[PDB]
RNA sequence: CCCUAUAACUUAAUCUCACAUAGC
RNA sequence: GCUAUGUGAGAUUAAGUUAU
């Protein structure tokens, strides 16, 4: 339960990447600190709370369409 | 191996086996011993090939297609999950509903969220306080696109085609 | 009450006897003592005295003590007549002897008067022999000369120079009372000559306001003919020196803390004469030499005796005079700005030889010497001032700031479902995934570089320091070295990186082939006589980690990397070459060599026990003084091939080029204080030099703190009282006693080492007694020698052997039965072996059909798990095997529906059965 | 006797075809020899040039009479290499972490660092975007990309 | 565009050496 | 003296893995 949080916060992470957010430092910033915590976490009632976090860093841009998905 | 005539030729040389063909099925031996190693350096030569051009091809087709195979993964198993507080914000972001910043952990702090529609304000907010993320947020305001400040008492089922449908929701923790 | 006030004499005092009666009192003291008998610094009970508490017309107990001395009758006279002829010295304290009538008799009583609690020797003793939790006596200084109160001492980890390094400061403010001192003891060395008087002065005859007494051993002669031993005080003092800071004030107007700094002039370098002067006022009846420019001295011995003082007296100048020292050279009429000399922090002022004022061409060397020079870009390029780091910024290249950062891993997907198909990953499993690539942003290289403040200047105890480098040296005794030739020189991979600049042109490989053998021993004949400072380049690293820290990677240019190729490379492969030695680089852990290893290491020690240590912040904080330690323990191979200048040379290369270069770190240049450079050549080798200085030196300090009268055993007594006399008065080397004390570390303390990594197996009744070194001692050492408090969380031990070590090489051990015996087999952590599978650096390996030579080394690493008590751990080898058969019948079935002639896949059924995986491990190669 | 005449042919044939080999094979690995070293030596004369360009635009780069200056004036023209960008650079870059550093350091259009006049001529963020001086205030801290680069000139 | 050093092991492909076999 | 077939050893190159 917890390593399928762990493998989705770093496929999360490699997509980010892949959609230029360390163009803009302060947001690849707060990326990186998300993705850090959620590997290093030792409870999933919290990494599911940052996973919010950095979830909503792909959701705000629209470089993705999820209405495909 | 059976495929060959100079196979034939040993294979006659010596079931005709005595010392005079017995020189010829050792050079007929000779002949398919040079003929077997050519056909196992052909044999070599082609699966070395064979398997460098499978290495250039896939590897060619993962550094095409890396972008698409990484966005359609991650969907994959964010569905697996099961997370109503992650199945939430993807239902929202389906029917139109993003959020403009980042989802603060934190209590009392700033959140921008836009709601296109009705339907979508109906379904998320009731009262003063609406719900996202699968917690309570309270609505400090909420804008227009054409910039002027709107109370929650201004929108309402009759006059929600009279404003713009861009609105911009203002909301701190609960 | 009648002697209470006989101690009070002509001088009014308020007095509280701390003794009770007429009787003395015992206190645990530390004692620098040398007798017939006994020797060494330890800490022994004091009987001779009583002590007598004074306190203030406001009524509390204030740092002033009487302390009388009973001793025998003839003491008295002598004592008495020795201070009449110091008593006009103000460095003495006031002595009042009396005979006053205790049981009837007349006993003889000397009082020295106006005395603190604690001598030189407590305070030296508290920090060079460092134990959290027992440190009251350290505790009780401070608070005592307003350092720090006591409720600075509730905060955790105040000691720590890492977790808190404001105990910098307050350990500097004891830096203003110990250069008092220093002057006292001046002026009392003085007087001893005047007086003519000789004697050895030692640590615990003078207390913390610098007064003097204890005029027991003392003996007249000739005035103006006295000779004073200062060796041991001032080499025993000598890491408090820069612990507690204590030259600070030479740096102000007329050495005073209120004054306003000296303003040098910028463009003055040299400070030899500063350096005398300093020399000269405070270490002035110091009998060896000093040779401020380390280019005069004599041996390595003498090397190492003089930049331990230059180190000390570096503190107090300018840090823009060191560095490489530049001139204008003119080639082709054109001015040129190259660097002709450099001045080092440790080795003075030195001048390259071969220098030319004009120039009518430049050769491909020189060419090659010019670009490397940090002197061409520094001087073109912008200044800097870069606030995000405490070191010293030079000069920004590029008009932008680069800011790298570190892209997360890819996730292979494929593993990861097939082995939470087979039942990996369920919860409270043992097996957890901790191995993940950690992303970084883009401050993180410039917040890697600022851990080189860890790195502290450090005076070492240079008489120990001495012994301990000819005992490190018999350790390396078995290797043969020396310089070969360019067409000797074997490289390991010649399409790495070049360097800056080198790498805007190309690889390793064109400065190879662009360089004949006759350019290449030109220029290793240059650097024999000339220094090239150089520019290291330092990348973030891109690899998988348990820790979410930045690791940073140096990389050095390839003209130093050419050069010291040709200095090192005999002895480095003499080194790894050699099987059953201490050093265990080159050894293989495949086909029975941990088994061997492991067998090595125990040797025949009578009541063993094993331990391993930890070095926090290893490369970061390692002080340049051990570093040019083991700079001169790898050189001293080249007795015949070089003279002294050029094995001066080449340590001068050495330390311009890995210890105090400039680091390029994001197009700006700035100053490393020192540590080593993991791109250097020789970086493992100086290692685990470093490493058995550090033992070797644990255990020194761990025998001569013991007790001499606990010591039951004679030849450990006997050993103890010839460390002392080898240490701190012998002058010259001893060979028999190094051979001795060689074979006694030997026998008692066998050690494993391997980098900053070692295993030591010891004997555990002489450690519980105190004749070989502990992790206590190791914490000591490395705290007044490191810089660094290294916890007992990092650290392990082994009471049963058939355990194997705990960890080395990040392997533990178990004891398995292959064949008809009993074998030690290394096993790695399982969750480092499947993250290495879930995780990869590329996209390519994410696919297994193209990358089963991967998961079968994978499978080789994590075979002996199988020999595990626990199911999950011997789960992980045989889920590798499974995944290979998938990922050979999807390689099948791919290659066979793309291209209708199916391959024959020749010898590939041997990957996924464990015979091929058990011959790696039985010592049949 | 023609049979042992063919003998002495095919012998003859035999050192003749080793020598025909080993000669070729000899061409063949001195032309691929000189390939090597004639491609290695338009390495080294590319090298060359490409360093000694770089060593001439280098000496064109730093400005001379501000440094001849400051060399004259040593005793022996020799001087540490730290103080050269500290007194003769014309452009200053300052890489500030936060505000209450930039409020200390450069605090205006005009500050002083290392005994000289700086006049403040462009700031960068992390991001390399123009920030103006306006921008940077202690209320507008949180919405800058820190750190901030200010590049000045010697007044 | 950047990606250090050293050591060990695995796989692959070449080139020499030794041995056994058969012809001139 | 030569030619061809296999079996082992050493060297060179390429790719990968681990350790420090
Ligand atoms: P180890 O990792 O615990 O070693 C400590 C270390 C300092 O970083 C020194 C060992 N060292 C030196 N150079 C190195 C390098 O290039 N790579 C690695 N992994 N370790 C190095
Ligand atoms: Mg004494
Ligand atoms: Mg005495
Ligand atoms: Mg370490
Ligand atoms: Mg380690
Ligand atoms: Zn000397
Ligand atoms: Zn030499």
């Amino acid at each position: 339960k917890m390593s399928d949080v762990k493998c989705t916060s770093v496929v999360l992470l490699s997509v980010l990447q892949q959609l230029r957010v360390e163009s803009s430092s302060k947001l690849w910033a707060q990326c990186v600190q998300l993705h850090n915590d959620i590997l290093l976490a030792k409870d999933t009632t919290e990494a599911f709370e940052k996973m919010v976090s950095l979830l909503s860093v792909l959701l705000s841009m629209q470089g993705a369409v999820d209405i495909n998905k | 191996f059976s495929s060959l005539p100079s196979y034939a030729a040993f294979a006659t040389a010596q079931e005709a086996y005595l010392k005079k063909l017995k020189k010829s099925l050792n050079v007929a031996k000779s002949e398919f011993d040079r003929d077997a190693a050519m056909q196992r350096k052909l044999e070599k030569m082609a699966d070395q090939a064979m398997t460098q051009m499978y290495k250039q091809a896939r590897s060619e087709d993962k550094r095409a297609k890396v972008t698409s195979a990484m966005q359609t993964m991650l969907f994959t198993m964010l569905r697996k999950l099961d997370n109503d507080a992650l199945n939430n914000i993807i239902n929202n972001a389906r029917d139109g509903c993003v959020p403009l910043n980042i989802i603060p952990l934190t209590t009392a702090a700033k959140l921008m969220v836009v709601i296109p529609d009705y339907n979508t304000y109906k379904n998320t907010c009731d009262g003063t306080t609406f719900t996202y993320a699968s917690a309570l947020w309270e609505i400090q305001q909420v804008v227009d696109a054409d910039s002027k400040i709107v109370q929650l008492s201004e929108i309402s089922m009759d006059n929600s085609p009279n404003l713009a449908w861009p609105l911009i929701v203002t909301a701190l923790r609960a | 009450q009648s002697f209470l006030n006989r101690v009070c004499g002509v001088s009014a005092a308020r007095l509280t006897p701390c003794g009770t009666g007429t009787s003395t009192d015992v206190v645990y003291r530390a004692f620098d003592i040398y007798n017939d008998k006994v020797a060494g610094f330890a800490k022994f009970l004091k009987t001779n005295c009583c002590r007598f508490q004074e306190k203030d017309e406001d009524d509390n107990l204030i740092d002033s003590y009487f302390v009388v001395k009973r001793h025998t009758f003839s003491n008295y006279q002598h004592e008495e007549t020795i201070y009449n002829l110091l008593k006009d010295c103000p460095a003495v304290a006031k002595h009042d002897f009396f005979k006053f009538r205790i049981d009837g008799d007349m006993v003889p009583h000397i009082s020295r008067q106006r005395l603190t609690k604690y001598t030189m020797a407590d305070l030296v003793y508290a920090l060079r022999h460092f134990d959290e939790g027992n440190c009251d006596t350290l505790k009780e200084i401070l608070v005592t000369y307003n350092c720090c109160d006591d409720d600075y001492f509730n905060k955790k980890d105040w000691y720590d120079f890492v977790e808190n390094p404001d105990i910098l400061r307050v350990y500097a403010n004891l830096g203003e009372r110990v250069r008092q001192a220093l002057l006292k003891t001046v002026q009392f060395c003085d007087a001893m000559r005047n007086a003519g008087i000789v004697g050895v002065l030692t640590l615990d005859n003078q207390d913390l306001n610098g007064n003097w007494y204890d005029f027991g051993d003392f003996i007249q002669t000739t005035p103006g003919s006295g000779v004073p031993v200062v060796d041991s005080y001032y080499s025993l003092l000598m890491p408090i020196l820069t612990l507690t800071r204590a030259l600070t004030a030479e740096s102000h107007v007329d050495t005073d803390l209120t004054k306003p700094y000296i303003k040098w002039d910028l463009l003055k370098y040299d400070f030899t004469e500063e350096r005398l002067k300093l020399f000269d006022r405070y270490f002035k009846y110091w009998d060896q030499t000093y040779h401020p420019n380390c280019v005069n001295c004599l041996d390595d011995r003498c090397i190492l005796h003089c930049a331990n003082f230059n180190v000390l007296f570096s503190t107090v100048f300018p840090p823009t005079s060191f560095g490489p020292l530049v001139r204008k050279i003119f080639v082709d009429g054109v001015p040129f700005v190259v660097s002709t000399g450099y001045h080092f922090r440790e080795l003075g002022v030195v001048h390259n030889q071969d220098v030319n004022l004009h120039s009518s061409r430049l050769s491909f060397k020189e060419l090659l010497v010019y670009a490397a020079d940090p002197a061409m870009h520094a001087a073109s390029g912008n200044l800097l001032l870069d606030k995000r780091t405490t070191c010293f910024s030079v000069a920004a290249l590029t008009n932008n700031v680069a800011f790298q950062t570190v892209k997360p891993g890819n996730f292979n997907k494929d593993f990861y479902d097939f082995a939470v198909s087979k039942g990996f990953f369920k919860e409270g499993s043992s097996v957890e995934l901790k191995h993940f690539f950690f992303a970084q942003d883009g401050n993180a290289a410039i917040s890697d570089y600022d851990y080189y403040r860890y790195n502290l200047p450090t005076m070492c105890d240079i008489r120990q320091l001495l012994f301990v480098v000819e005992v490190v040296d018999k350790y390396f005794d078995c290797y043969d070295g020396g310089c070969i030739n360019a067409n000797q020189v074997i490289v390991n991979n010649l399409d790495k990186s070049a360097g800056f600049p080198f790498n805007k042109w190309g690889k390793a490989r064109l400065y190879y082939d662009s360089m004949s053998y006759e350019d290449q021993d030109a220029l290793f004949a240059y650097t024999k006589r000339n220094v090239i400072p150089t520019i290291t380049q330092m990348n973030l690293k891109y690899a998988i980690s348990a820790k979410n820290r930045a690791r940073t990677v140096a990389g050095v240019s390839i003209c130093s990397t050419m050069t010291n190729r040709q200095f090192h490379q005999k002895l480095l492969k003499s080194i790894a070459a050699t099987r059953g030695a201490t050093v265990v680089i080159g050894t293989s852990k495949f086909y029975g060599g941990w088994h061997n290893m492991l067998k090595t290491v125990y040797s025949d020690v009578e009541n063993p026990h094993l331990m391993g240590w930890d070095y926090p912040k290893c490369d970061r904080a390692m002080p340049n003084m051990l570093r040019i330690m083991a700079s001169l323990v790898l050189a001293r191979k080249h007795t015949t091939c070089c003279s002294l200048s050029h094995r001066f040379y080449r340590l001068a290369n050495e330390c311009a080029q890995v210890l105090s270069e400039m680091v390029m770190c994001g197009g700006s240049l700035y100053v490393k204080p020192g540590g080593t450079s993991s791109g250097d050549a020789t970086t493992a080798y100086a290692n685990s030099v470093f490493n058995i200085c550090q033992a070797v030196t644990a255990n020194v300090n761990a025998l001569l703190s013991t007790d001499g009268n606990k010591i039951a055993d004679k030849y450990v007594r006997n050993l103890q009282h010839r460390l002392y006399e080898c240490l701190y008065r012998n002058r010259d080397v001893d060979t028999d006693f190094v051979n001795e004390f060689y074979a006694y570390l030997r026998k008692h303390f066998s050690m494993m080492i391997l980098s900053d990594d070692a295993v030591v197996c010891f004997n555990s009744t002489y450690a519980s007694q105190g004749l070989v070194a502990s992790i206590k001692n190791f914490k000591s050492v490395l705290y007044y020698q490191n810089n660094v408090f290294m916890s007992e969380a990092k650290c392990w031990t082994e009471t049963d052997l058939t355990k194997g070590p705990h960890e080395f090489c990040s392997q533990h051990t178990m004891l398995v039965k292959q064949g008809d015996d009993y074998v030690y087999l290394p096993y790695p952590d399982p969750s480092r072996i499947l993250g290495a599978g879930c995780f990869v650096d590329d996209i390519v390996k994410t696919d297994g059909t193209l990358m089963i030579e991967r998961f079968v080394s994978l499978a080789i690493d994590a075979y002996p798990l199988t020999k595990h008590p626990n199911q999950e751990y011997a789960d992980v080898f045989h889920l590798y095997l499974q995944y290979i058969r998938k990922l050979h019948d999807e390689l099948t079935g791919h290659m066979l529906d793309m291209y209708s002639v199916m391959l024959t896949n020749d010898n590939t059924s041997r990957y996924w059965e464990p015979e091929f995986y058990e011959a790696m491990y039985t010592p049949h190669t």
